[PDB]
């Protein structure tokens, strides 16, 4: 979920 | 509140053949994320929450994006790297009957329909809020949030399209064939990376991890 | 014309725990036959297509009949046996995760709800006229007759419950997920044909043939 | 389809 995380912030 | 216009806004804002495929749906993952902020409310939600809803939702939301971008393509869709695959190089790839459920459930149907751009990000906000997706923090948020679009689907449908007062329901019944397309997705997708055949790039791989 | 009232008759009509479970599918295999019959127009259709949509429907259908039967049930279903699986045993018997999933995405909601048996069989008529079921001689007439029965739904639930203006879609958002947990079953079952060691009854058998 | 076919007759 590493990716999707930082897309997130 | 949940406005048509700015759901529409959101797709608006956004706009061998399997490794294409492959590498189609990766560069859309990111895209996905940027979409999914741009529906109201979905990034007031709790961050783990807003994480469970595109992990759980991710593969039935590109499908409906490509199928619906695929209506005036005779016989095969049109991938986002700009690239067709029609069915006979699909079934020339070994995922022939997958690729002929898309076109006779979602792409056909779209196209006989003419399901226009505000419907199809209704219909994909309404997969986003999805109240079953194990672990949410808050599922009777998510079902409200899910209740707000479809019934500003409704409206919009009622009003833009008076001669179809079936119109509604009919968008909403291609979601069971969107979760059993997506479902069948997700097998082939798991197997192509057990067998390891088959380049897959950075965020797809991470949506295939547990 | 699709009257509701004749969909409520049909449900009125027919009014190891793997392998309780499994003898109360085989059970009711032969009393769906009997409740489609009384469906008004099914036994219209080619008798090829009646074949194909009960043999596309049948474990979706039964699913959503026990699911209702269970509301009062706490943490468990109700068979049509008569007995009771209860969540540990289906856990102890190596099917926790799917039996979980139909009382948190079924039962609990069906029960939330309050879904009555008009709208249960309302449900099932949409379930049972699938034109997406492959081979169908004449898909545009089952459609047709899916859009009579959601048609006839909608009024029902408009005129019963006026204060729920969402009731008729979040009936209709309950099929995504009875699409999800039939082919979960599904599964299960052919891995039970295949290991041996679960007795299954002949219409069952003859269901998971080819 | 034995069965099937049987009891929709
Ligand atoms: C990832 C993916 C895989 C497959 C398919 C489709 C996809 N996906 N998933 N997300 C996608 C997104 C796009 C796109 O936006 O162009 C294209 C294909 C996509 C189909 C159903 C077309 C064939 C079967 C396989 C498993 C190859
Ligand atoms: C046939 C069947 C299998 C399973 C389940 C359910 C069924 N089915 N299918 N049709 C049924 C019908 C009934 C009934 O009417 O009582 C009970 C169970 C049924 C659940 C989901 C409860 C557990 C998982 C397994 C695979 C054991
Ligand atoms: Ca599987
Ligand atoms: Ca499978």
């Amino acid at each position: 979920h590493k990716i999707l995380h930082r897309l997130l912030q | 509140d949940m406005p048509v216009e700015r759901i529409l806004e959101a797709e608006l804002a956004v706009e061998d053949p399997v490794t294409n495929i492959c590498q189609a749906a990766d560069k859309q993952l990111f895209t996905l994320v940027e979409w999914a902020k741009r529906i109201p409310h979905f990034s007031e939600l709790p961050l783990d929450d807003q994480v469970i809803l595109l992990r759980a939702g991710w593969n039935e939301l590109l499908i409906a994006s490509f199928s619906h971008r695929s209506i005036a393509v005779k016989d095969g869709i049109l991938l986002a790297t700009g690239l067709h695959v029609h069915r006979n190089s699909a079934h020339s790839a070994g995922v022939g009957a997958i690729f002929d459920r898309v076109l006779t459930e979602l792409v056909s149907k779209m196209r006989d329909m003419q399901m226009d751009k505000t419907e199809l990000g209704c219909l994909r906000a309404i997969v986003l809020f999805n109240p079953d997706s194990k672990g949410l923090s808050n599922p009777a948020e998510v079902e409200a949030l899910r209740e707000k679009v479809y019934a500003s689907l409704e409206a919009y449908c009622k009003h833009k399209y008076p001669e179809q007062p079936g119109r509604f329901a009919k968008l909403l019944l291609r979601l069971p064939a969107l979760r059993s397309i997506g479902l069948k997705c997700l097998e082939h997708l798991f197997f192509f990376k057990l067998i390891g055949d088959t380049p897959i790039d950075t965020f797809l791989m991470e949506m295939l991890e547990a």
